[PDB]
């Protein structure tokens, strides 16, 4: 009587779905983009822009 | 000509003309050394022998 899932599961609270930005998805793309400004940040990685 | 058949290595055709698109210009200028190397150099394989 399990399933296993690779991602975090939480049950939603309210039946009419709407936008919000507090979820391990949104917060892993948040990550990936803030290596990416850290990286532009430094003109050494990429000298020809 | 004999080691022409020996050596493992043949010329990637297009290292050069793949890079220098990483790095770029404004095109209001009216020099370019990118196409200043693709003027000066001519690979052809007649370089190779």
């Amino acid at each position: 009587e399990v399933l296993l899932l690779p991602i975090d599961h939480q049950p939603a609270n309210v039946t009419t779905p709407t936008l919000d930005f507090t979820n391990e998805l949104t917060n892993w793309r948040a990550r990936v983009c803030e290596l990416m400004k850290n990286l532009v940040d430094n003109q050494r990685y990429q000298p020809g822009w | 000509v004999l080691l022409q058949r020996i050596s493992p290595l043949q010329i990637d055709p297009t290292i050069i003309s793949n890079t220098m698109s990483t790095v770029s210009e404004s095109t209001t200028q009216t020099l370019s050394p990118a196409s200043s190397i693709l003027g000066k150099l001519r690979p052809s394989n007649s370089d190779f022998s």
